[PDB]
């Protein structure tokens, strides 16, 4: 993996074109996330 | 040392996790190419992932970050979709689970939009879709996503398309 930018712990990707998109985030150390919930699902065909 | 505990659909915790999953679906610029065409999900199961060693690894690092950032971990709950979901819940996140070609460099990527994470369930770009039908928009096969506790600390802001 790469390193966080100097003086930072993560990167935030702010949406700058699509006004409906929410943010995306990147961490560079696996210890900074815990997989708390496992969700099993199907996508549903629109009617 | 991981165990999976099923939540009941009547449990408040099941219901608040389902609502975050459903309410963060959006349309994608690929018209559904990577993750399929859908406005909502059929939730089949929600399980709590319990591993004492992995939790202590997380909290140890959270405390380091917080102490570097005026006692503020900047902790969020975010989605992650991956072909490696089964390894992640048993061994934790590490360098093997990074998106090497991501536009913010090789790191582990998380989304506010559950539908963004759904694009990676079957691999980068949806890979070849489900293993059974080779269909990125399969409505039959069961998918899995993680809803994760993530320490951001001081985050670098990238404005981007
Ligand atoms: C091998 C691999 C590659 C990308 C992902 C992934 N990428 C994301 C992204 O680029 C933005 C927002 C979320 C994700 C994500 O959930 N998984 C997971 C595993
Ligand atoms: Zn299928």
């Amino acid at each position: 993996m790469a390193h966080s930018p100097p003086g930072h712990h993560s990167v935030t990707g702010r949406p700058s074109v699509n006004g409906l998109a929410l943010a995306e985030y990147v961490i560079y150390r696996g210890e900074q996330a815990y997989p708390e919930y496992l969700i099993t699902y199907q996508i549903m065909r629109p009617e | 040392g991981t165990i999976l505990i099923d939540l009941s659909p009547d449990d408040k915790e099941f219901q608040s996790v389902e609502e975050e999953m459903q309410s963060t679906v959006r349309e994608h610029r690929d018209g559904g190419h990577a993750g399929g065409i859908f406005n909502r999900y059929n939730i089949l199961k929600i399980q709590k992932v319990c591993n004492k060693k992995l939790w202590e690894r997380y909290t140890h690092r959270r405390k380091e970050v917080s102490e570097e950032n005026h006692n503020h971990a900047n902790e969020r709950m975010l989605f992650h979709g991956s072909p490696f979901v089964n390894a992640i819940i048993h061994k934790g996140f590490d360098e093997r689970h990074a998106y090497i070609g991501g536009m913010f460099g090789a790191g582990i990527y998380f989304a506010e939009n559950s539908s963004k994470s759904n694009q990676y369930v079957y691999g980068i770009g949806g890979g070849t879709g489900c293993p059974v039908h080779k269909d990125r928009s399969c409505y039959i096969c069961h998918r899995q996503l993680l809803f994760c506790r993530v320490t951001l600390g001081k985050s670098f802001l990238q404005f981007s398309a």
